[PDB]
RNA sequence: GGUUCGUUCCAUGGAAUUAACGUAAACCCUUGCUUUAUUUGUAAAUAUUAUAAAGCAGUUCACCUUUAUAUAGGAAAUGAU
């Protein structure tokens, strides 16, 4: 059975200083991912995914549509470690070599900033911001930013489950909906009938998503309340979160290919 | 086993040793199925990516190549003289001709 | 042309995308959650146990018997019951024939005697070769030659034999020993289809040599000295089976060693051997005299 | 190995294959090597010499 | 007594007086095989030997010279009835796969059912109701039929809720921009094509053979 | 209707013919032309369609044989474990 | 039990592992080609009949088909040769 695992550092016990008291991180992590945890063994508990990891689950899963409801909570629970797995008790110093690819890819550090948050908050709903390492053939190492919905997977073994953008309110008869619209019925089209719409390295090794930050509701509406005039809420607990970005584990899972 | 694989079309062509030749030098008198599924995993490590293929499996791979070469007898061209005639030789049963062909009427 | 030189290209991408993924999928991977994996297939020759338990027994199917009419009634007395038209086979009496087993394995490798695990199926041979090479001994995963014991002089003729020492080390000088010294034979035959090959184990039984079989409730338990009555069309139960056997030989292996370094020789010379001494001795008594 | 058959292949280290013009010509003329012109050099690097 | 005798449980007894005694009268015997040491206290056991089984029923007490008395029994528990009955009502039930290997045989240890149907290690099976039912029907002393009710009900409740994710992730799913593959219902007719395609095959070749065999069956020799 | 019975010991469980012999298709036109000689004559009309079907065939070439049948070997196989044993 | 011109080859057997003779292979003549030799043989000749020493060559390749996946077979003036 999948049982839960230690947080990265003591964080069950005292919670990060100035982002999550002991009390959220308890009913944000300890408290909730069990209560996946339980869900995702009853519903592997007599199957072939009874002993295979969240990510073995969250790509066996993604294209299935009698097994959508096992995705959720893999990747529920995988993502939520993703995002706690990149914390620190203290900020991190930025590495030169990361902080110079930022620049070259959004144009500043605070630029990507001021993306990750607005794009959390014009989301509004539940999901994931990530940071992805996106690497074509003949194209160079660079970083883009993609959102996740309630439990989208941001691998590209998982692209049936995606969720990037929301169909209420992207899908209509302007010319931006049109063209939302069609690539929505494209999709399910080429997906249902096997074919591939962009081709992708072997091994899934185009994406690697480093950073996440969990935008869902259960994890900031407590520390940071509603957010009734501004102060505090989901903005306040998104802009908290970049200082305790461990910037040294997202240079080493980044990988990036000397250049200077 | 856990090193790639290359799909078998791009596999550079091998001869590898029959069940004969490995019968003499071994001095065994080798099954011929038990030696065909041995022969599938020579074929199969053959397919591992040249670059990250070992060191060792080149070695022990290298002992099951079939180093023969057959004789070579290529016929010689008929010429033409100088003066355009080509000479043909034919027999039957006895005979033994000698035909001179030219450009003629 | 492009389109034929589109996959060199590719194949130039196998190394580093090999290297990137092995590379991703030791920091994604187990970040979810923790796994309790309590069953690998290849667990029992990765890593087999020291000994079975009633829980191990029953997981790899060895208490299956055959049909309630194929059975011998003479092995009667390690069935518990019936139920779904089989024999069951009693857990509690495979384990202590097994436990029973293994001590004399592990005795037999102890007193440096040549054991060989005997397994002949379709998918025995990485059982069977496992095992050895914990007991350090011989294998055979292939049809019996009979006549390789009673008339071994003409089948083991040419193979070739070496001498050792308490160390288990070359002795150089009895090269002249092992052209008129006849093949050997195994002191412990471990047969893990007893009902498939009967002319190994008639051999033995002409040959005084003892042998340990897995029983099933259609073999009879007078072919071998030390019956295990357990599931032997199992591929799961042999490996168990032949795991614990092959732990007990390691296990008699490393006290010999330890003993022959405090100069404790767990066995004296072999007849064949000792014989070849007198005689040296008689050759170099004439040095002496002339 | 004695009842074993022999398979035909090519002897390239028989006289009859590895010169297969046999003019001292030819062959002393610079073929592959450089100044081994001396007959005598091409005969000890085929027979086995006492001397 | 075509079979061979086999002596393999006296290799030790026939061994060991081999090695008493020289052959050579006079001289000090050989040492022996080095396994005559190994086994020297460890003597093989008593086989060929009919027992009284264990009855795993009680015996018949009104025969008067009853057989099979050495025949092994049959293993009849309490749930064997239980079973029966339920997955006669639930037939549909058996076609939901179900997985028999064991992984370590420990599953039993952590199998509570005074608390519920679920459990730890097993999926929600048939024989959850079952364990579930018996359990009831003797700490709670409920009848056969009325525990029967209780644990059946219970099972329904969890198999609806199954039933329900299904449809509500692949709907919530979509509702964001997400496609899935080919469902198991076009997949089960485009394998129906395939194999109704070759039967068309056999019936028209068939089919023709049937009715050439008419005109050759029929007598047209002298055309008129 | 009682069900079969269990074969007793045999030497050999094997079919005598595997393949099925194919009966030659052409001495089947030839009873057709010896018919409408009989009832008609040796020398008319109404043959000339039969007489060409039966010279049709022997142009023709003969078909290739059919692969043998493995089915002895799996019946030697199954013997002892179908029939009471083997004999001999 | 299959296969093969063949106790040949493969598989298999609760008994097999091997040796000699015959068989087979090889040898002689013959067929194609290569090299050497040119008289007493060859019109000429830059070498092609003949003469005769050695060496190579086949069911080899291609095509079709193929059992138990182990051993292979078919096609015969319109694939090569
Ligand atoms: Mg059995
Ligand atoms: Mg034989
Ligand atoms: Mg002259
Ligand atoms: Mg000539």
């Amino acid at each position: 059975q999948h049982y839960l695992m230690p947080l990265r550092d003591n964080f069950e016990q005292e919670g990060i200083r100035n982002f999550l008291s002991p009390g959220s991180v308890n009913m944000a992590y300890t408290e909730y991912q069990t209560f996946i945890l339980e869900k995702l063994n009853a519903l592997v508990v007599g199957t072939d995914f009874e002993q295979k990891d969240t990510k073995s689950i969250v790509l066996a899963t993604a294209r299935d549509p009698e097994l959508a409801h096992v995705f959720n909570h893999a990747s529920m629970a995988h993502n939520n470690h993703f995002f706690f797995d990149h914390l620190s008790p203290v900020p991190v110093k930025m590495g030169d070599k990361l902080f110079y690819h930022i620049n070259e890819n959004f144009g500043s550090v605070d630029t990507l900033r001021d993306e990750m948050i607005g794009t959390a908050v014009s989301m509004f709903g539940p999901g994931f911001v990530w940071l992805v390492r996106t690497q074509l053939p003949g194209q160079p190492v660079a970083l883009r930013v993609m959102a996740t919905y309630l439990a989208g997977s941001p691998y590209p073994g998982a692209h049936w489950r995606r969720q990037e953008m929301d169909a209420q309110t992207s899908i209509g008869s302007s010319p931006q909906g049109l063209s939302n619209g069609q690539r929505f019925f494209e999709r399910s089209a080429a997906g249902f009938k096997g074919n591939k719409l962009e081709p992708t390295a072997p091994g899934g090794t185009d994406l690697i998503p480093i950073l996440c930050l969990n935008t869902w509701e259960y994890a900031w509406l407590r520390e940071y309340g509603t957010g009734v005039g501004g102060m505090g809420g989901k903005l306040a607990y998104a802009q908290s979160w970049w200082n305790m970005i461990d910037w040294a584990k997202v240079e080493e899972e980044a990988r990036l290919e000397t250049r200077i | 086993e856990d090193l790639p694989v290359i799909p078998a079309t791009a596999v550079e062509r091998v001869a590898w040793k029959t069940l004969e030749d490995i019968r003499k030098e071994l001095g065994e008198q080798v099954k011929a199925s038990e030696f065909a599924r041995c022969l599938a995993l020579v074929k199969r490590l053959n397919s591992i990516h040249p670059d990250l293929k070992p060191q060792e499996i080149k070695d022990v791979l290298d002992s099951f190549r079939r180093n023969v070469q057959p004789f070579t007898n290529v016929a010689k061209p008929i010429p033409i003289d100088q003066f355009g005639r080509a000479c043909g030789v034919g027999k039957r049963k006895a005979s033994s001709a000698r035909a001179f062909v030219v450009e003629g009427t | 042309d492009e389109e034929a030189l589109k996959l060199k290209q590719q194949i130039e991408a196998i190394p580093g995308n090999f290297k990137l993924f092995k590379q991703t999928k030791a920091q994604t991977q187990k970040l979810g959650a923790g796994v309790e994996v309590r069953y690998i297939p290849e667990q029992y020759l990765r890593n087999p146990p020291s000994d079975a338990s009633l829980e191990d027994l029953m997981a790899a199917q060895a208490h299956m018997g055959h049909n309630t009419s194929l059975w011998n009634p003479a092995n009667a007395r390690y069935i518990y019951g019936v139920r779904q038209g089989i024999h069951i086979i009693s857990l509690e009496t495979t384990a202590t024939h097994l436990r029973r087993a293994a001590r004399v394995v592990e005795e037999v490798a102890y007193r440096g005697g040549l054991i060989l695990f005997v397994g002949t199926r379709p998918g025995q041979r990485p059982i069977v070769v496992r095992a050895a090479e914990l007991a350090k001994a011989c294998h055979l995963f292939t049809k019996w030659r009979p006549g390789t014991i009673t008339n071994r002089e003409q089948l083991l003729g040419g193979v070739p034999l070496t001498v050792v020492d308490e160390l288990d080390r070359p002795l150089s000088g009895f090269e002249d020993h092992l052209h008129d010294r006849r093949p050997l034979a195994p002191d412990l035959v471990v047969c893990l289809n007893p009902k498939e090959n009967m002319t190994l184990l008639y051999e033995c039984s002409l040959a005084k040599i003892p042998t340990i079989g897995i029983i099933d409730t259609n073999t009879n338990p007078s072919w071998v000295t030390y019956q295990i009555p357990a599931n032997d069309d199992s591929l799961r139960a042999t490996a168990l089976i032949s795991g614990v056997l092959g732990r007990a030989g390691e296990r008699g292996q490393k006290r010999r060693l330890e003993a022959a370094q405090r100069g404790v020789v767990t066995w004296k010379t072999p007849a064949d051997v000792q014989g070849y001494f007198e005689l040296a001795s008689a050759r170099a008594a004439d040095a002496r005299r002339r | 190995q004695e009842k074993a058959s022999l398979i035909k292949s090519v002897d390239w280290n028989l006289l009859e294959n590895k010169f297969k013009n046999l003019n001292l010509s030819f062959i002393l003329n610079d073929a592959s090597y450089a100044e081994r012109n001396n007959l005598s050099e091409l005969l000890n690097k085929l027979y086995y010499n006492v001397l | 007594g075509k079979g061979r005798i086999f002596q393999a449980a006296k290799v030790y007894q026939r061994a060991s007086e081999a090695a008493a005694t020289n052959i050579v009268s006079g001289l000090p015997p050989r040492n022996p095989p080095l396994w005559l040491k190994a086994i020297e206290s460890i003597p093989p056991a008593e086989i060929n030997t009919r027992p009284y089984p264990i009855q795993h029923s009680p015996p018949n007490p009104r025969a008067r010279k009853p057989r099979n008395l050495f025949r092994p029994t049959k293993i009849v528990y309490p749930e064997d009835e239980l079973r029966r009955d339920f997955y006669r009502d639930h037939p549909w039930e058996l076609a939901r796969p179900r997985m028999i290997i064991e992984l370590d045989g420990k599953d039993a240890r952590f199998l509570d059912w005074s608390k519920g149907l679920r459990q730890r290690g097993i999926p929600l099976s048939g024989e959850s109701v079952v364990q579930r039912q018996l359990w009831l029907m003797e700490n709670q002393g409920m009848t056969k039929q009325e525990a029967y009710d209780k644990a059946r009900h219970e099972f329904y409740k969890l198999r609806q809720l199954e039933q329900m994710e299904r449809r509500i992730a692949v709907e919530e799913a979509r509702m964001v921009g997400g496609y899935f593959g080919k469902d198991l219902l076009t997949v089960g007719m485009e394998l129906e094509n395939k194999t109704y395609e070759s039967w068309k095959k056999w019936a028209t070749t068939e089919i023709a053979r049937q009715e050439s065999a008419r005109a050759s069956m029929y007598t047209n020799v002298v055309d008129n | 209707p009682n069900k079969p019975i269990r074969l007793p010991p045999l030497k050999q469980l094997r079919v005598r013919q595997a393949n099925k012999a194919e009966e030659n298709p052409c001495i089947a036109v030839m009873s057709s032309v010896l018919a409408c000689w009989a009832s008609a004559g040796y020398n008319s009309a109404g043959c000339a369609t039969v007489e060409n079907a039966l010279r049709a065939c022997m142009d023709a070439p003969k078909p290739a044989p059919k692969p043998n049948n493995t089915i002895n070997y799996h019946l030697s196989r199954f013997q002892e474990r179908l029939t009471q044993g083997k004999s001999k």
